């Protein structure tokens, strides 16, 4: 019955049910960028010589770089037999708050955690900004989550590479001392009562436990039929749809407005209900959230169920052995190196009594002198020399070396070729595209556009608070993956240049070539080339 | 030798009072310099005067406090050997086990507390299964005794009966000879109803504790007694220091057979109406909380006299108590057997503060530090973890810092059936 | 897992203990048949000896859990009278399997089951008709004959012949 | 005591190289008008199809379907309705494709079946595995007691050292049964005799 | 098969190791001796001073 | 193979080394190595070639077998043509 | 897709401008592919 | 409460949070810089050789150059709808 009691047992659940996935993928994320020896006892004690001889990370930076040589985004198209201008406002809405450095961060955070660990992940969110806002003073932007596996904790009745089935996760933040004063006087919480929350709990080192802070967020989705009501627009048209949650503040100022109500109906959909939490408290209980999906997009490797239980690797898991074994191997022959004798002669004391000087070294003699005579016996016996024998690094150390070298290069090879990955990728950005649409559709000021331009459709409350005015026909456009684009402007350069490479010279080329000059930016003489191509494009009508 | 990783799972308890109680986490850095100790206020009561001159008969203002601190840490240190491989097959089974450890301790805590500093007693001279509708009776003799005493129930209150108790119900419900929606409910499944008699919480608890008979008798007060509400007094230095509301030490004939836990009642004190101060038809009821000396013990409920002449009026406001102690009274025990203890309250009568365990800081090198959360009971520990080459084994310790407090003592309560002989 | 309490625990460490149990395989319940290429002409007989041979198969299957259960069964709850005496007898053993279970805290979350033999069901059946009122259990209790099947809080009630 | 057992993985390079070259090469169905009927009379059909099998949810199916496929031999995915409102496709409903994962124990087909894709196949059971949540999950969507935890034919295995495992399981039963039904001939008063 | 109960002997709660109110019955699974029985349930005692911790 | 088996070392009579046990330790310190000649009943210490422990070595089996199995698996690995 | 097919296969001739045309119509919308597309449609119609 | 006990106290927080990296990073500063022989502790016997055959800055000089044939400047664009010569002005600037 207790809210925290069933938010806890939900996040227990899921915490064990993806626990060896997570392990793993926290031990791939450390080999790769801490330290091939992963080992916490032999951290003190004795020392021995411990050699780090990589190969595995040239292939990892390789990937990298081959998967960031091609930028991917989402990309809005008109649906079937909709208006063909269905997607430019929400297209460029989305290249407008999506151009930032903080996006292209999160993303290639993602995919450098998807190609080492398995599983990244990334947040979109909405802030409040007056001074470059995209619409009805506010922005979406995508924040990154660092150590995806170990802090974006999802349902474990999901079946699906996105988790758009999932509905709800716990992504866990992490914050300093201030960070932790900054989050509570933005949300309003408690300073002194400082939280926590579950960590991976894992021994590797005694460092990397750096004095932070933990609070949880809990994001639940609810699907229900709401009561929504159907207004006649006095500017153009009648059927206008709205959600009696939405127009609540202003539903008295819509009469005087003008909007006049047809009817009402039920009409099902999702809200999303995000919950800041510790384990022994609930700061903030069940504060609605913009959109329809969880904010939080999983990118993910190579994934899959064994037994209803789910496993993501990284292209690092099974390199492991043969990276531990080439540098175990290397070790022994640096140890074999240096801590042996080398090849000097075996003296018996008397043979070398009174020369002992010639032996150490010097060149000062042509020859070694020996003793030959013994006071008792006559005769030193006499016995050929022998050397110490040099050292030797032992066939089966060379055999092995090269066995483990030959077995990590050859299963070091992602496909033959990134395309599983990017694949992967383009489907975490239509999930992301999707969520983009949803919150724009909730907070955001979309215009219809009417055959008879552009009308906005609003009004304001009492309070000087403007509520937004959408109608049902929201979903009008659909979700695809193209090049990445920072402006809408960039993206119609791209689609001209692309229709110019395939038209031959005839009277489409030379209006295709005018329309080039039209899109191209701004000096002086540029400027004066787009005012011809500004003037033949109209003198041609 | 096959061997699999197949487990039998043997055994699956509940916490349902840990999980009810709610949980404090007040600052630590204060806490630190506060020696873990931090007071808070109690409603306040005013005094009542009527007349039309009134010189001279200005009263002052009064208000008591209480006192919450908290305990030890309660670990689960354990060392792991590297080399065997009994060690690693189950490691991570044994850092389960320690959660689940750790919660059934918390909820232990919890009971024990509650039917040790519970100071309203219902006591049945029989079994619960002896007449009809008794073990409801049991209920609204608990409700009945929290109604007229005027205490506060606006978060609501709760029964948690004995599993043998909780079955001497269902049986009673069962042989009605009828079946309506409670018998038939009470037949399916063993459950008699989730709110019985005017609890809007009643469960079963597996973790209730025994309430061992006391010993003592024909123990009288000893000195006639007074005890007088206070919120501070002055020590040896002069400097003013808060006094607990929920103490009393009396002193007795000889504490004999008396130990935490028992409950007494002495012969001629009868309850008042708190609020409205109105004498009660029922004997007024205490847990003796420590046996300090071997002639003084330490009552949980302080017993302020309405007739006693040496209190203020503002003191005299928070009065329960109908008369004093004098010199003769004899005290009768309430627990004269044994039984297996169902414990009522108000659910804001018990609290868990809990602290944190800094040991991510900087000081504690060589050993790496993470958080800990217990579940069912929702609580905070440190999981250290330290290596060690002198043994070549590692050192593993789930650490919890927290403490049960009864705020409010006069709202736990106590209930024991058969307690004949 | 063991546990304690206090702050300094030097040279108070446990170690890790894991118990474990056998499970066995007995000797397989075999059924021989012996045949001439004459007494296959027909071949009917052949596949009704088949068909008998699976039933009784699965009948000493379950005759062997069932003997099985009942000798190496620790909790026993006894009654000094038959269970056709007085009323809610039935009730009262299956609440008192359910109760020992609880108080021991053995774990029940794959369910539990209650098994009574023909002549306790009967008298179960007969406690529930004659409770002078038939409002929904006793009605299906007087017209089908069983009990119910859930019963005390035991997560099914059967009958085993 | 224990014994160092390495992995050298020789054969995970090939099944990655397999998956990446399927993946290459998407294929989709493809609607055709038959022989003498109109010549655009799949234009509704293919458009439905496209509309309600672009989402992320029919290409994640058919991938996973596709990796089973080539490591394990067998895989599989589902096809269900639903009903939408805020973007339905056709009669305030919408058709979506669902994954099944572990096909081969999850999945079990009729015995009697002798076609590669089981278009013979009368009778299928689906195996569905959940935990707690999960059930309630499912007893909330499918309209059952969520009290009485239910229980089938378990077909997973405790073969790795995970901390637990699914412990409700549910079957869903699909039969087909081709009888002869009245129809009734009517006149469309539009056109249509 | 036999059924067997030792007198002064209680069970446990197996997690809270509270006294139960029920005597602790055990059943005999072989009978290897004349003075020796083989019973089902182990008896570890809670107040042996020869166990340790774990 | 590689890690649980003895090093190449020398095999000495402690005799032979008595009293310069410290120039065999590994350091760098001395020109040479000195070994005892005498013993005071059997008069001279026994002559005979210095022993060595045999290196580390991969059995050719091994070695084959290895080969075989891997060449079988990227044989048999491959799906059509 | 399908137009991109026959215009890979069809020779320069009238068809090819057809073709080159109907693509236009076809593709998808901004301001200068929207101005294309409108220049498309007029060029079909005008041609009948 | 104090500006100069609060400044301090985040500075000291970030000095140790990012403590390991700032080291690794300063010994990666040396060893490619100065000298490749760290060989302070070493000092309990008497002078050895120690050469310094390097191969690894070459790799560095080749990437340096490498990225140094490639410069990276900012450039103003003016935003979706604004004035076509929007940015001029800053960019000369």
């Amino acid at each position: 019955e207790n809210r925290l009691e069933s938010i806890l047992s939900r996040f227990d659940a899921d915490w064990t049910a993806s626990d060896e996935a997570r392990r793993e993928a926290k031990n791939d994320l450390f080999f790769s960028r801490v330290s091939q020896w992963d080992d916490w006892l032999s951290q003190y004690t004795t020392l021995q010589y411990r050699g780090q001889f990589d190969v595995v990370r040239p292939v990892v930076r390789k990937l990298v770089s081959e998967m960031r040589q091609n930028p991917i985004d989402v990309l809005y198209r008109p649906k079937d037999g909709a208006r063909p201008d269905a997607a430019d406002v929400l297209m460029g809405m989305y290249r407008t708050d999506m151009r930032h450095n903080t996006a292209k961060i999160a993303v290639n955070i993602a995919v450098r955690e998807q190609i080492e660990a398995g599983v990244g992940a990334w947040r979109l969110v909405t802030d409040y900004e007056d001074q470059s806002p995209t619409s009805n003073n506010q922005v979406i932007r995508r924040e990154p989550i660092h150590s995806a596996c170990s802090h974006v904790i999802w349902d474990s009745n999901s079946k699906l590479m996105d988790k758009s089935d999932a509905r709800h996760c716990t992504v866990i933040h992490s914050m300093s001392q201030n960070g932790w004063e900054d989050f509570a006087e933005k949300y309003d919480l408690d300073a002194d009562d400082i939280p926590s929350f579950q960590n991976p709990n894992d021994w590797v080192f005694p460092w990397l436990t750096q004095d932070t802070i933990q609070i949880a967020e809990f994001y639940e989705v609810v699907e229900k039929k709401e009561t929504a009501f159907i207004y006649q627009d006095p500017v153009t048209g009648e059927p206008v749809s709205y959600f009696k949650r939405d127009i609540k503040d202003v539903i008295d100022d819509l009469a005087d407005s003008g909007f006049i109500k047809i009817a009402e109906r039920q009409i099902k959909r999702r809200r999303v209900y995000k919950s800041i939490i510790t384990c022994t408290a609930v700061l903030k209980d069940k504060q609605l959230i913009a959109g329809e999906h969880i904010p939080i997009v999983p990118v993910f490797g190579e994934w899959g169920f064994v037994e209803d239980k789910e496993v993501y690797e990284g292209v690092v898991r099974l390199t492991k052995d043969g990276q531990r074994l080439r540098n175990m191997i290397m070790s022994f022959n640096a140890d074999i190196v240096a801590r042996t004798p080398k090849k000097k002669p075996f003296f018996w004391p008397e043979q070398i009594a009174g020369f002992e000087h010639m032996y150490d070294g010097n060149d000062d003699y042509p020859y070694y002198l020996l003793n030959r005579t013994d006071e008792n016996s006559g005769d030193l016996p006499t016995q050929p020399l022998a050397y110490y024998e040099n050292p030797e690094v032992p066939q089966a150390n060379a055999y092995m070396l090269e066995a483990a070298t030959s077995a990590v290069k050859e299963v070091a090879t992602l496909g033959v070729e990134t395309y599983v990955f990017q694949d992967n990728l383009a489907t975490a950005m239509r999930r992301d595209g999707e969520i983009y649409q949803s919150i724009v559709n909730d907070i955001y000021d979309v215009p219809r556009n009417v055959t008879i331009l552009m009308a906005e459709v609003v009004d304001l409350a009492t309070g000087e608070k403007q509520v937004l005015n959408d109608i049902r026909g929201r979903y009008e456009c659909y979700t695809d993956v193209g090049p990445s684009f920072q402006s809408m402007k960039q993206q119609n350069r791209a689609e001209i240049l692309e229709l110019l490479g395939k038209t031959p010279q005839g009277t489409p080329e030379y209006q295709l070539l005018l329309l080039q000059y039209f899109t191209l930016l701004d000096g002086k003489g540029v400027e004066m080339m787009r005012d011809y191509a500004n003037k033949q494009l109209i003198q041609m009508g | 030798t096959l061997a699999v990783d197949e487990i039998i799972e043997t055994i699956s308890a509940i916490t349902p009072m840990a999980q009810k109680a709610k949980k404090y986490t007040p600052p630590a850095a204060s806490m630190q310099r506060s020696s873990n100790t931090i007071w808070m206020p109690v409603e306040q009561e005013s005094p009542t005067q009527e007349g039309w001159d009134l010189t001279d008969k200005a009263t002052g203002l009064l208000e008591l406090n209480v006192a919450v601190n908290m305990g030890e840490p309660d670990n689960d240190f354990f060392q792991l050997r590297a080399d065997d491989l009994r060690d690693e097959t189950a490691y991570r089974r044994r850092i389960q086990s320690a959660a689940r450890k750790l919660a059934n301790n918390v909820e232990l805590k919890v009971a024990n507390m509650a039917a040790e500093m519970g100071s309203l007693v219902i006591t049945s001279p029989d079994a619960i299964g002896t007449n009809t509708a008794d073990a409801w009776n049991f209920v609204a003799d608990a409700e009945e005794i929290m109604f007229s005493r005027e205490l506060n129930r606006d978060m609501g209150t709760s029964y948690f009966f004995n599993p043998q108790d909780y079955k001497k119900a269902g049986y009673d419900l069962t042989k009605r000879d009828i079946f309506g929606r409670i018998p038939e409910e009470a037949y399916r499944d063993g459950t008699i109803q989730r709110q019985v008699a005017g609890f809007d919480d009643v469960l079963r608890s597996p973790k209730l504790p025994v309430l061992t008979k006391s010993t003592a008798t024909g123990i009288t007060v000893s000195g006639a007694q007074s005890f007088k509400p206070v919120a501070w007094q002055l020590d040896n230095d002069g400097n003013k220091v808060n006094v607990d509301n929920r103490f009393a030490t009396v002193t007795l004939s000889a504490t004999t057979g008396m130990k935490r836990g028992d409950k007494i009642s002495f012969a001629g004190v009868k309850f008042l109406g708190q609020m409205a101060k109105n004498v009660l038809a029922q004997d007024a009821t205490f847990s003796v909380v420590r046996v300090v000396d071997g002639t003084h013990v330490e009552i949980t409920p302080k017993p302020v006299a309405l007739d006693d002449v040496s209190l203020s009026p503002e003191q005299r406001a928070y009065a329960n108590v109908n008369t004093s102690l004098a010199d003769a009274m004899a005290v009768n025990i309430l627990n004269v057997k044994d039984a297996r203890t169902n414990v009522f309250w108000a659910d804001d009568a018990i609290r868990i503060v809990s602290q944190p365990i800094p040991a991510n800081h900087e000081l504690f090198a060589g050993m790496k530090t993470t958080s800990f959360s217990i579940p069912d009971v929702g609580l905070n520990g440190i999981f250290a973890t330290q290596g060690d080459i002198s043994t070549l084994s590692g050192l593993c310790r789930i650490a919890l810092w927290y403490g049960v407090n009864a705020t409010r003592p006069e709202a736990i309560g106590v209930g024991l059936p058969g307690q004949t002989a």
